[PDB]
DNA sequence: GGATCCGCGGCAGATCTGGCCTG
DNA sequence: GGCCAGATCTGCCGCGGATCC
């Protein structure tokens, strides 16, 4: 899978042509305010990714905005187009009009972040709509179960409060669904976790891993049995699997309350790779993968053993302040790009 | 009011009173003359 | 032939001990405040209006709350209805 | 001494 | 203003026995994992400051006490402040005397800047509003009164609407006692605030900085109030008053929130601490210390140049980072250890 | 082109940590 | 010792954008 071209017209600041980034490894070297993560963030949207405001990405004072893409993949090339506006979004696969589902099917990019710190130190919240996110993007049938659990959920809780009824039916779907849910969480995460430890331990010196708690581990009846008196107290339901937590170890320790800027920076990078490799063992070829703004908050080691790391990719574009040592640079001034 | 720095200065150092505080007392001596003489000649 | 209206007999003998006024002394229910539900009818109101004759000024000596502000301005709404010149402590 | 300071300086307000 | 002399015990990761800041600019080097950051915190927290870390999550594994010391002299005199932090709880002695907390509210104290303030900038509209409010109440605690009693005021009223009816002008009158009074202090101090900040701005970048506050009752509580009595009915709360103001940063007449780099919102974080730095020195006459985490990350070579510019002309500052200025004295830390060549 | 649905920003109400006054 | 101030956490409602017939 290689990104043989891109254009674009009326797109942020851009103000190029075209693009042709070359196999394996490259990198974008530029100042303050001069169109980085515009570029990168269109080389994502143009290959069906998720973002910004859908009526932000126009250039000021237009309407109109396209963009264009090339890729060959092992089996045979293809086109795409995107067409922005007031209407919305006109997503056609090689001139035929289709809806972004069918893109879903493809492998697409990963795109790395300073947005990916919060799911390691932000709150409870956050950290499980992470975990639902990621689960969500490898199976069809937990979106379903998550709304379905939902809907029963809200169901259960407008009965209960206002006043008294016959809550039979509502318990036994709460628990089928849950039943279900926390045995595809258990199923996944025992397996995501040997390869995050891997990779960190390849990137770094420490151990990382994760931690699960589960409120009703054996069944959601008997859980939800064994609270009756206080959950018509409180007037809520106090178990299932939406008030379970994940935290982020290292050596040990919660890392939202002991870890640094470097090692949670270092964390947040191995949990994407390991969801990248994840990814290219599951649909068949590895994603493309895109990094933005690699190497600040890092030392000389770490910043050697990222390189390291990602010089064995089969394709990657790192952007940045400084250069990297022994790989292409193209620079970036006032929104054009111009290569050697 | 550039003579009342070395009297806050004094004062600012014993336990038990803040750097605001010190300034207050100084203040509260500064119209207070009669007990302030005595004060003087209290321990001296 | 002066009038003062209290939360409750805690603040009655307090203000009596000290005795800067003697007059008509009156206690209410309580406090006014909805959350934990007690309205008008709940308080002693009614008992206030049957006695207005013979009054030509009356003090309302309400606690510091917003609760007590907010009684206090209820009361001389009330009182500006049926029409007696009114007074509050600073 | 610190006492000395404090009764020098009393002299002058 | 001047700080002497800091000893610790027990804090965090720290390991060490004294440290002597010069007057005037320093500096501070160190790898991933070393402690300046925990350095930084712990003088902040020993000057009298607030930190976001929790209270038992300020101690070593296995210890169970903590101890913090420092020397400060004035333009006043000297002092020694020093703290017990424990199972039990903070405890201050002033000169070796217990010392209520709200008593180093008079102090000059210290500023601390980091990534939250960029947080912040960025942040929704209950953040920016969060933001304003902690700003305003450090020069008044009038502020902090009028708004625990409007928002107990609005609680009740909402109280009132949520279920029957009662008498309900008193509570409109109760609460728009408070309103127009918080509503004019905030005008007063955006008008006594932006200038500095914009001049401040202007010395570190090129483009156009500003501050905007719209208000949903401008000409008062009461008119607004009985002007959407259907809405209220309809929905079950009220809809205006000071808790629903917005602020709104601008960069070039746009909002920052949504036109803005990574380099620019870091540069306008450092200007509104700034700004925030020079009123407060204005307010107490002696400018406090001044203490500066990670301060060219981010940030390309002109950037750098600017920010360094700046900070030499400032009576004492403390900067730290993975690179040592040009031209400044620096002090390395290496696992919890303070040594100066 | 109309209409049901799905997902997320915004807000009010309940819990909980750490500082304070009265005695 | 006992009451309050102020930050964090959880669930409900209205609004925007993708999909269908
Ligand atoms: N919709 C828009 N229309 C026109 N110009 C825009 C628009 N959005 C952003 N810009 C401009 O593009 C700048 C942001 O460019 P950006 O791609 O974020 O730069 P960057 O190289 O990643 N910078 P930095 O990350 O700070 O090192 C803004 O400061 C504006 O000048
Ligand atoms: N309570 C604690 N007891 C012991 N060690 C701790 C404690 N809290 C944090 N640490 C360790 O202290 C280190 C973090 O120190 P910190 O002051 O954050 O470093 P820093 O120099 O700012 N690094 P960075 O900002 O990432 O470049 C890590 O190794 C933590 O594991
Ligand atoms: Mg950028
Ligand atoms: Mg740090």
């Amino acid at each position: 899978m290689r990104l043989l071209l891109f254009r674009q017209r009326n797109f942020r600041n851009l103000a190029l042509e075209a693009y042709r980034p070359p196999p394996g490894l490259s990198a974008l070297v530029g100042a303050n305010a001069q169109g980085k993560t515009s570029l990168l963030l269109g080389i994502h949207l143009a290959l069906g990714g998720e973002v910004l405001g859908l009526a932000d990405l126009v250039r000021f004072g237009e309407e109109e905005a396209w963009l264009h893409a090339e890729v060959e993949t092992e089996l045979g090339a293809y086109r795409l187009e995107h067409r922005l506006g007031p209407g919305g979004r006109e997503v056609l696969l090689n001139g035929k009009r289709v809806s972004l589902r069918t893109l879903w099917e493809l492998p697409g990019s990963v795109l790395v972040s300073p947005l990916d710190l919060e799911a390691v130190l932000g709150p409870k919240e956050e950290r499980r709509a992470y975990l639902d996110r990621l689960i969500a993007r490898f199976s069809r049938r937990y979106a379903a179960l998550l709304s379905a659990y939902e809907k029963a959920l809200r169901q259960r809780n407008a009965l209960l409060k206002a006043g008294g009824e016959g809550l039979s039916a509502w318990d036994r779907e709460l628990a089928r669904y849950g039943d279900e849910i926390v045995a595809l969480r258990r199923r996944f995460l025992r397996r995501f976790a040997p390869i995050l430890r891997e990779v960190h331990a390849a990137l770094a010196a420490k151990e990382a891993g994760l931690r699960l708690e589960e409120t009703a581990g054996e069944g959601v009846l008997r859980a939800l049995e064994a609270s009756r008196a206080e959950e018509r107290e409180r007037g809520q339901t106090l178990v299932g699997p939406h008030r379970d937590d994940l935290v982020f170890l290292l050596e040990g320790r919660p890392a939202h309350r002991f870890a640094s800027r470097g090692e949670a920076k270092t964390l947040a990078l191995a949990l994407r790779l390991a969801e990248h490799r994840l990814l290219g063992e599951h649909h068949g070829e590895p994603p493309l993968l895109l990094v933005d703004e690699w190497g600040e908050e890092l030392d000389e080691a770490r910043r050697r053993a990222v390189l390291a790391y990602a010089q064995a990719l089969p394709q990657a574009i790192l952007a940045g302040l400084e250069a990297p040592p022994g790989v292409p640079v193209c620079s970036v001034v006032r929104g054009v790009v111009l290569c050697p | 009011p550039e003579s009342l720095l070395k009297l806050t200065r004094a004062l600012s150092r014993l336990p038990g009173i803040g750097p605001k505080t010190a300034q207050r007392l100084a203040l509260h001596l500064a119209f207070h003359k009669e007990e302030a003489e005595a004060l003087a000649e209290a321990l001296e | 032939s002066l009038l003062a209206v209290v939360e409750s007999v805690a603040d009655l003998y307090a203000l009596e001990r000290s005795g800067e006024f003697r007059g008509l002394y009156h206690v209410l229910g309580g406090a006014l405040n909805p959350l934990e539900g007690i309205g008008p009818k709940e308080l002693n109101l009614e008992g206030l209006f049957r006695r207005l004759e013979g009054v030509e000024e009356v003090v309302l000596a309400t606690s510091m709350t917003v609760e007590g502000e907010a009684t206090a301005l209820y009361l001389a709404e009330e009182l500006k209805k049926r029409g007696v010149r009114v007074t509050r402590p600073a | 001494e610190e006492a000395e300071a404090l009764a020098e300086a009393l002299e002058g307000i």
